[PDB]
């Protein structure tokens, strides 16, 4: 029902989004689309 | 006494399921060399 | 009862048809100077050597312009950022040729509009209101500062400020795109979102309130007569509006607190236009839109064009043609 | 009664916790100063100009004279390391006091000590805290004078021989020069205080400011506001915040123009050329190129009828032609040898251009402060290749943004302070609506 | 109480997402237009229709990905999956631009479904349908720009492609070829969009700064109750402020909210009309009197003539790459260029 | 205020929800990844690989120039890379 | 298309010997070119003197011909004008002038071959784009 505290779910989800967006921004500098 | 499978359930998964699959595919793309 | 206190009481009086105020004391003379000179110049000013290459551009109606092509033309590139009041010219003829009227209008205007913001605070205080309407007005004011003052400062010359005319505005935004790729700058992108979204929310709020007016008139009358100025009770049913709009999307995607809703109405376009004023102001210092030209290449190293490269072709066409005679050296660095 | 999103307003009358807020926040500023320096040093490559390396803190240190020698070359990176290390260490001390006064220390101070406790409405105590800080600031300004005069000097881009670190023995004390700057027009060719172009005036200015701040510190400790000041201001915490916000915004706009135009206290060897400088450099570059080919640059008529390379300013000075006519107020050490009393000197241009001037002009034109948000150097139409955005553009844009918002925060908090003080910041009293008791306008 | 009335019961039940009879049209069509865009920007090229990379798979970022128009050679083909061009081959369908008509056509039908939805929900809840009416403006813009405009030209290829940068190229195209900034119908649209933005900000701020004090907290949001009959701000004080600041002010609360509907809706309708003329190259490109004077008088120059020089540069420098099917070859010596640049 | 569905905040904090979705979410993520890393995505959609935009000496776009011969033109372009 | 050994095969000297760089060297040279040369030579043009580009046909008509590894490595040590008449180490970067052009200090002899190799390979990939300027962007 309310086992996992909602603030803990909000932090991990938030960190998970940061991880993926950071990966996409790293990829603008490497591989395809980097200009190199 | 709540249902699990509703119209709402369907709409949510209709969007969320392909969204994650697509995020996986785009993630893999960052490691592609020319 | 002392003569000065009598004057102060008139200046700050809440009974004047138009509020004056201490800010009004600066605003009225400066806005009249700028208005009178703009009208006279728009109708009659002779051609102005905006680019300092002895190539006058004709801006006024009497010199062969219509409403759409007419402009008060920016001052000569030979002047740069130098102050050029009337009394620094050898004659009004010289002052007209070199674009004196533009400096006079924009300086008086910027002062008067800044005081207009101040006056919005001031009357709000005399009337016992909350103070922040002037904070909303600072977004258009900042935008006027960006194109008339900040951008000339970064590029070294008032001749690159925005011309006071309809066609001149378009010239300014065409030249801006080539030189700065503003379409690819996120602060212009947020500005579009502020303005598109502003119009959207304006239409939504107008249509939701209008949709839920309480029946108060007959079919032979304008529903508008259902509201009497200063009546105490609301004139529409927000529960019905919320009930409609929540079901249009879903429940929690809809406002039921009118104070939250109207604050949202204020914030969105104001913040969007802050950013777009800031975009112009930072592109004043040549920090330009994203540049993805030739960012995609194949395994051998062929360039694979994207839409960004097509934009670049269009930008190139603007660059090579603008001010076609004013460049002696291969780089247009300002 | 503030919402969570206005949470820090809850500290307004809790002087103990508000102290820790301020002191911990001061730890964040010193922390960032320490870490950014160590980051910049870890990435620094001495064979490259600083302005090709996205550095903004090392150039401030080099300008103070540490780490550099003749021509601006980095000769020793240990001063950079130390400044970064000492700042970082110090941020822990401030962070320590910050969180102690925020969580464990006395929630309010005025019960614990009448010295450190304060009430915002106490015009005496407020001016006394102002006075202490004015003196600290005055000492701060004198610390720069000390460094310039007794501890190795400052980097001087105008020093003969290409620039060097020079000890300032004769700071300008003449008030006609010091305050003369403050009365110059801010318009082109004049530039108000942004025109200061020599370290003697710089150091002399800080002697004056140091003394004025210390004199003013002592004045405000010994006095209380006169009656005319008392009826002119709002006397409350938010009102004081609003005043400082206005002041910071003004300061930020000035800094923006300082870094964009001034090449003395922001030497171009470290920060790269200014906008006007790079544009003048291009004109010089092709003058040199064409004249080596045999072009008579003095008599060459360009397409408009104006000289292709050289023309007159509106007051007659010989200047560079083309669009850079707008930039003829630029002054820089690589250009000034060519100036005679009437402007650029045609006989010096034909005979005295040195290779180091050709090198410098080529360097500066190819490093103009133009670039894209993702750091592609050049005009907007340039293809990927050069990773470069001038520190001058990064510094000018960021501080315009900050200056603008602090002006908005000034408006926000000044209007609110006025309304709070008069009793209607929460809305109109339905039973006593001022407009309802006024005659109608018509 | 037959089967129709039973289905009607089920379609119209109060649930987290209301369905209705219009959901049968709206929800599949809205989901497929969206799904097609995301599919195409992630995986699909524009190499054969345009000579462009346009997907994340190819190295494009969010700003440069697009679902691009079909090739000019397709004319105005419906480009059905099962039609003569792709002949049921899903891969060829993607390579020929079939996702564009798929997105544009399903999108059109989705917008119909959404407007039907606004009508349906308004009828059930019992309010007037002015929100449906206001939504006519985005419809006119969609169909005039994505459907009527390319149908007037040679092919879908000249419609907007669905992407951030691709839309930006569409803006510049309209300047260089149609001189669209000069068009009075666009100017009316600009006035309507900026006018709406203005109204939105000024009405939100006025309400927020003429609030009645209805609670003791410094957060004034809590002091409102959605069932209260009393107005939450003073219309009287707001009228006085604007009358003295600006000279005029609203006095009728219904007129103000109707005016907020009217201004941006009308602006969009006007801009739509001007695009219809551009479908036929019926531009407002020139002022004839200007051209006659300028041709005869080489010292007469205006901001009008200056912009057409810019338009000529745009056309000549972008056309070869932007219209690859025409095989434009412009040698260097014919390109319009000012001095030095 | 409620239409009878289960509140979202109650679900995403329920352990049963996280028992199911700590599998389903990464499985879908992995699935999409393999769609790309095995190269299937290129073949389903016809998107050129970095080496298959041009022939080795080719400088010309393989632009579709016919309406009803379009399907065959692409096929002819593609075999000129084998 | 891809980076084949035929693409990576460039002249070594004026006597028609060839050399085949590896993918490594090519990317090495491109990196080094961007670090030391591209501020003036982006795209194979010359910003501070547009009359002289890095096209193979221009390099072949320089005195000392410079359309080969040897001529290029020599140029980066002791640059001259297009007719070979005067040395220009004091206004053009080179190892002879690494004291005044400090980015040239840390370039080893193999770095010079990669840079030279990059300059000769690139017009084979980009054709007219290399040295053509904004007309071909
Ligand atoms: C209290 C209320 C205050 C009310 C005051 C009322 C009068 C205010 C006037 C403000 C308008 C100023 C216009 C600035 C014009 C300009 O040339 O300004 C730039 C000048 C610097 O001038 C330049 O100064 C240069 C100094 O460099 C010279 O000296 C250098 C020394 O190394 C170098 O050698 C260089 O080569 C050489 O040229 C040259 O002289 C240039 O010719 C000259 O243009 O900066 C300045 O004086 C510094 C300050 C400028 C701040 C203006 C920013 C305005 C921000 C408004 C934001 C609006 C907010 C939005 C509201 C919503
Ligand atoms: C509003 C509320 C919301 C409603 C939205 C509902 C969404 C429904 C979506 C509508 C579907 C649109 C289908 C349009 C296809 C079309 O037209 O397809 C175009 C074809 C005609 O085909 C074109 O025909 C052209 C002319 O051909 C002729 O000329 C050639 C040159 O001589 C040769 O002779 C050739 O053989 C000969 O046929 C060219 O060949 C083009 O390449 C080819 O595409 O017409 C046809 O299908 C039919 C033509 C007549 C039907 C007219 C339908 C109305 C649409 C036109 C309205 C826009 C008006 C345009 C002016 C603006
Ligand atoms: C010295 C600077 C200073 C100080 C000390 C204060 C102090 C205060 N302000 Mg003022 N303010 C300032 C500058 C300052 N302000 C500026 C520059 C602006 C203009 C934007 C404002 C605008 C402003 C408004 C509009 C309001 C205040 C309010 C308040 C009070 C509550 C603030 C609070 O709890 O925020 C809590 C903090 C937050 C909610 C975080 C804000 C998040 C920001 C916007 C995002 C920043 C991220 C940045 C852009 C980078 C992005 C990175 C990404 C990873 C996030 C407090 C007395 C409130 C008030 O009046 O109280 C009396 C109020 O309503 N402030
Ligand atoms: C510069 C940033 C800054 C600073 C210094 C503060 C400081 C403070 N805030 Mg504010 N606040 C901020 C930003 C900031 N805030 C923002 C962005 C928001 C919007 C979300 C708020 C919203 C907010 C609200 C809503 C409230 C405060 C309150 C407070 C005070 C009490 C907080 C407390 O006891 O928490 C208790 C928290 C903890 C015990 C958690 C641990 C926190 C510790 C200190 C973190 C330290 C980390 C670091 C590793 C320490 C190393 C120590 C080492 C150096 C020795 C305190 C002075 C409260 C107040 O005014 O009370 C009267 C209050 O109600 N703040
Ligand atoms: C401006 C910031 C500031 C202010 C106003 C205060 C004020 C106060 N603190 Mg806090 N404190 C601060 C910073 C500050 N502190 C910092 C940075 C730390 C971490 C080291 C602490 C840690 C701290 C503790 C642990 C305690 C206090 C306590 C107190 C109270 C009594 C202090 C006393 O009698 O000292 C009298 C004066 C002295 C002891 C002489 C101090 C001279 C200093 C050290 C030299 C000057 C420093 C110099 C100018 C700047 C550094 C140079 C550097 C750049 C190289 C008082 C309300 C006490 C309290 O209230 O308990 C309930 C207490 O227990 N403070
Ligand atoms: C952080 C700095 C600071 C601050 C906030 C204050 C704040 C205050 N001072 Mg102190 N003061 C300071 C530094 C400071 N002072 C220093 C360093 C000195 C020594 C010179 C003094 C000397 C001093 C005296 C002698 C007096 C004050 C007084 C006051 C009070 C009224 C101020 C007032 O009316 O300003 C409003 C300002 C004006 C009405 C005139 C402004 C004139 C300027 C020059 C206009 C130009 C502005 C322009 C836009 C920018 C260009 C600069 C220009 C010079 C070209 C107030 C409490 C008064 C008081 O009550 O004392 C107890 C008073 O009589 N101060
Ligand atoms: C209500 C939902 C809806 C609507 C309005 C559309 C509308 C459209 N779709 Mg989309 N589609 C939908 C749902 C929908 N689709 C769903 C759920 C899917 C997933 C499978 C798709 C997948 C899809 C694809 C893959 C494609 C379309 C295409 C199209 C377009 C052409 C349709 C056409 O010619 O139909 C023709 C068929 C009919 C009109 C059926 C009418 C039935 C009549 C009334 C009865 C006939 C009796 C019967 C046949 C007799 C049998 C004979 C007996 C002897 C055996 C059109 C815009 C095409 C497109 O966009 O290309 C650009 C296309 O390629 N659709
Ligand atoms: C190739 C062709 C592809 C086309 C295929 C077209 C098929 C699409 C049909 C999608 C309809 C899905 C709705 C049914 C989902 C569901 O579980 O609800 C019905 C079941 C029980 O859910 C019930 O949910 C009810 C609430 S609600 O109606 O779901 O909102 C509640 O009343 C009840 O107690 C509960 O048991
Ligand atoms: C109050 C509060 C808050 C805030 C907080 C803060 C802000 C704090 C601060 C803090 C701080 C500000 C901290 C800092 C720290 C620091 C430190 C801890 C340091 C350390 C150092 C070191 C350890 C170093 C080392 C080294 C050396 C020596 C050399 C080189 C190398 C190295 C670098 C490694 C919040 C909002 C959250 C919440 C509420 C309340
Ligand atoms: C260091 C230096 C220098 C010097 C400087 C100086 C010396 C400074 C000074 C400065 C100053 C000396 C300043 C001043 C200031 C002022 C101001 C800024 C003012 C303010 C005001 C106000 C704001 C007011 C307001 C009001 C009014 C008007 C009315 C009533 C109300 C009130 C009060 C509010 C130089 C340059 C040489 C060089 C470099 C370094
Ligand atoms: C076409 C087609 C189709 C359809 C399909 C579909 C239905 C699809 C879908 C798909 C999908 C449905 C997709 C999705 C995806 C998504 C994604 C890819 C997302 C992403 C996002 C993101 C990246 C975000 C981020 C962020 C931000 C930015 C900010 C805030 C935070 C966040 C995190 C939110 C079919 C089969 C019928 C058949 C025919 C063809
Ligand atoms: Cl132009
Ligand atoms: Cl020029
Ligand atoms: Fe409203």
């Amino acid at each position: 029902g309310g086992r996992i505290p909602l603030w803990i779910v909000a932090t991990v989800a938030g960190m998970g989004v940061i991880v993926i967006v950071g990966l996409f921004f790293y990829g603008a500098y490497a591989g395809l689309g980097s200009s190199l | 006494s709540y249902p699990i499978f509703t119209v709402r359930w369907v709409a949510v998964h209709t969007l969320a399921v392909p969204t994650i699959f697509f995020l996986g595919a785009i993630a893999a793309m960052q490691f592609i060399q020319r | 009862a002392n003569l000065w206190e009598r004057f102060c009481n008139w200046v700050t009086s809440t009974d004047n048809r138009l509020y004056v105020g201490w800010f009004g004391v600066i605003m009225i003379p400066t806005l009249l100077a700028a208005t009178i000179c703009f009208v006279i110049a728009f109708i009659a000013a002779p051609p102005v050597d905006i680019d300092g290459i002895r190539e006058p551009v004709s801006g006024s109606l009497l010199y062969g312009n219509n409403i759409i092509t007419g402009a008060v033309v920016p001052s000569s590139n030979a002047i740069g950022l130098h102050f050029y009041p009337i009394w620094e010219a050898a004659s009004l003829d010289e002052w007209l040729y070199n674009g004196g009227p533009y400096q006079l209008i924009i300086f008086h205007f910027l002062l008067g509009a800044s005081c207009y913001m101040g006056r919005q605070w001031e009357l709000s205080y005399r009337l016992g209101m909350r103070p922040w309407i002037c904070v909303a007005y600072s977004a258009p004011l900042a935008s006027a500062f960006a194109v008339f003052l900040i951008y000339p400062i970064g590029q070294g010359s008032f001749s690159d400020g925005m011309p006071l005319g309809i066609s001149g505005t378009f010239n300014f935004m065409i030249v801006f795109q080539a030189e700065h790729n503003i379409l690819m700058h996120p602060f212009h992108q947020l500005g579009v979102a502020g303005v598109f979204g502003g119009a959207l929310f304006c239409a939504m709020h107008g249509s939701l309130v209008t949709s839920s007016l309480i029946r108060e008139t007959t079919e032979t009358e304008s529903a508008n007569y259902g509201y009497k100025f200063g009546q105490e009770e609301e004139t529409y049913n927000i529960v019905a509006a919320h009930g409609y709009f929540g079901r249009l999307i879903f429940q929690y995607a809809s406002f039921n607190n009118s104070r939250s809703l109207h604050f949202f109405l204020a914030a969105w376009p104001v913040v969007g236009v802050w950013f777009t004023a800031l975009g112009i102001s930072t592109m004043a210092f040549n920090l330009n839109g994203f540049n993805f030209n030739h960012s995609v290449i194949d395994a051998k190293g062929n360039v694979i064009n994207t839409w960004a490269d097509i934009i670049n072709r269009a930008n190139l066409g603007m660059e090579v043609m603008h001010e076609r005679n004013a460049h002696n050296f291969p780089l247009d660095l300002a | 009664g503030f919402a969570w999103w206005a949470g820090n307003a809850r500290l307004i009358n809790l002087s103990g916790k508000l102290l820790g807020a301020h002191v911990a926040h001061a730890g964040l500023i010193v922390f960032w100063a320490g870490a950014m320096t160590l980051f910049e040093l870890a990435h620094f490559i001495p064979e490259k100009p600083m302005y090709e390396q996205g550095l903004i803190l090392i150039p401030h240190i080099a300008t103070l004279g540490w780490g550099v020698g003749p021509g601006g070359e980095v000769v020793d990176t240990f001063p950079f390391f130390v400044v970064g290390v000492v700042h970082l260490i110090s941020s822990a001390v401030l962070g320590f006091g910050g969180v102690y006064h925020a969580i464990r220390g006395p929630e309010t101070l005025e019960e614990y000590s009448s010295f450190f406790g304060y009430d915002w409405k106490d015009k005496n105590k407020m001016t006394t805290i102002l006075g202490f800080h004015l003196i600290v600031l005055g000492i701060g300004a004198l610390l720069l004078v000390a460094k310039a005069m007794f501890f190795g000097g400052l980097y001087d881009t105008w020093a003969p021989g290409g620039g060097d670190v020079r000890v300032i023995t004769n700071p300008t004390l003449d008030p006609r020069v010091i305050f003369g700057y403050l009365l110059k027009s801010p318009f082109g060719g004049e530039g108000w205080i942004v025109s200061v172009n020599n370290l003697e005036d710089v150091v002399g200015g800080h002697i004056w400011i140091g003394l004025i701040c210390i004199a003013g510190g002592i004045w405000h400790i010994l006095t209380t506001p006169f009656g005319w000041a008392r009826r002119a201001f709002i006397w409350s915490g938010e009102a004081y915040l609003s005043y400082s916000l206005g002041a910071l915004s003004m300061m930020g706009f000035i800094a923006t123009c300082f870094v964009w135009f001034n090449n003395t206290v922001y030497p171009s060897e470290f920060y790269g050329p200014t906008g006007p400088e790079a544009s003048q450099a291009q004109a010089m570059t092709f003058l040199i190129r064409d004249q080596k080919l045999g072009a008579n640059v003095g008599s060459a008529q360009g397409p408009t009828g104006l000289g292709k390379y050289l023309m007159r300013s509106p007051t007659g000075e010989i200047i560079f032609g083309g669009e850079t006519m707008r930039f003829w107020d630029f002054r820089g050490p690589w250009l000034e040898p060519l100036r005679g009393p009437n402007g650029l000197d045609l006989n010096k241009i034909k005979n005295d251009i040195q290779p180091w001037q050709e090198r410098r002009a080529a360097e500066y034109m190819t490093h103009a402060p133009l670039g894209s948000l993702n750091s592609v150097g050049g005009v907007a139409t340039e293809i990927n290749s050069v990773n470069f955005v001038s520190p001058r553009s990064w510094l000018a844009t960021s501080h315009f943004v900050l200056a603008f918002f602090f002006l908005v925060g000034h408006l926000w908090h000044a209007g609110r302070a006025r309304a709070a003080a008069a009793g209607f910041e929460k809305g109109i009293d339905r039973e006593s609506e001022p407009v309802l008791s006024m005659p109608s306008l018509d | 109480r037959g089967w129709f009335d039973i289905l009607d019961d089920w379609l119209k039940r109060d649930r987290f997402v209301f369905v209705g009879w219009s959901g049968i049209l709206l929800f599949p069509c809205a989901y497929l237009a969206l799904g097609g865009w995301l599919t195409g920007t992630t995986f699909v090229t524009s190499w054969y229709t345009h000579g462009l990379a346009s997907s994340y798979l190819e190295g494009c970022n969010f700003l440069t990905v697009a679902v691009s128009t079909p090739a000019n050679s397709m004319g105005h083909s419906l480009l059905l999956l099962w039609g003569p061009e792709a002949q049921g081959d899903f891969t060829r369908w993607c390579q020929l631009g079939g996702l564009w008509t798929f997105i544009a056509l399903h999108g059109a039908f989705g917008l119909i479904g959404f407007m039907l939805r606004q009508f349906e929900i308004a009828r059930l809840v019992g309010v007037r349908p002015y929100n449906a009416i206001a939504f006519s403006a985005p419809i006119a813009v969609f169909v005039s720009v994505f459907l009527i405009y390319p149908l007037g030209q040679s092919s879908w290829f000249f419609a907007p492609s669905f992407g951030v940068a691709a839309i930006f190229r569409f803006l510049l195209f309209f300047q260089g070829f149609h001189n669209w900034t000069l068009n009075p119908f666009h100017m009316m649209g600009v006035a309507g969009v900026l006018g709406g933005a203005l109204l939105c900000a000024i009405h939100g701020a006025t309400v927020e700064n003429t609030l009645f004090q209805d609670g003791e907290g410094a957060s004034t949001f809590r002091a409102f109750n959605p069932t209260q009959a009393e107005e939450t701000y003073s219309m009287v004080t707001a009228n006085r402020f604007w009358s003295q600041i600006f000279g005029i002010a609203f006095s009728n609360k219904r007129w103000l909210h109707f005016f907020m509907l009217f201004v941006p809706v009308t602006g969009l309708w006007m801009s739509a009309i001007g695009v219809v003329g551009l479908a036929l190259n019926l531009r407002s490109y020139d002022f004839i009197s200007q051209e006659i004077r300028a041709a005869e008088d080489p010292e007469f120059e205006t901001f009008y003539t200056k912009n057409l020089l810019l338009n000529e540069g745009i056309r000549a420098w972008m056309a070869p790459q932007d219209q690859p099917h025409e095989n434009f070859v412009f040698p260097e010596e014919v390109l319009p260029r000012g001095n030095a640049l | 205020g409620t239409t009878g569905e289960r509140p979202f905040s109650d679900i995403i904090t329920s352990v049963r929800y996280w028992v199911i979705h700590s599998i389903t979410i990464p499985a879908l993520f992995i699935a999409g990844w393999l769609f790309v890393s095995t190269g299937l995505a290129y073949d389903v959609f016809g998107t050129p690989r970095p080496d298959s935009y041009y022939a080795q000496e080719q400088r010309s776009i393989p632009l579709v120039t016919d309406r009803f011969e379009a399907k065959q033109q692409v096929e002819t372009f593609l075999e000129q890379l084998k | 298309a891809e980076l084949t050994p035929e693409v990576l095969t460039v002249p070594l000297n004026s006597e028609g010997k060839t050399i085949t760089l590896t993918e490594k060297q090519y990317l090495e040279g491109k990196r080094l070119f961007q670090y030391a040369c591209a501020s003036c030579h982006v795209g194979g043009i010359t910003k501070t003197n547009p009359s002289l580009d890095l096209r193979t046909e221009t390099l072949a008509l320089a005195t000392p011909p410079r359309d080969n590894i040897e001529g290029l490595v020599d140029y980066m040590k002791n640059p001259t004008t297009y007719d070979g008449e005067q040395e220009i180490a004091e206004v053009h970067p080179s190892l002879r002038s690494a004291d005044i052009f400090p980015k040239m200090r840390n370039l080893t002899e193999k770095d010079l071959v990669a840079i030279a190799g990059h300059i000769l390979v690139e017009p084979k990939i980009l054709g007219d784009k290399w040295g053509g300027g904004k007309v071909y962007y």
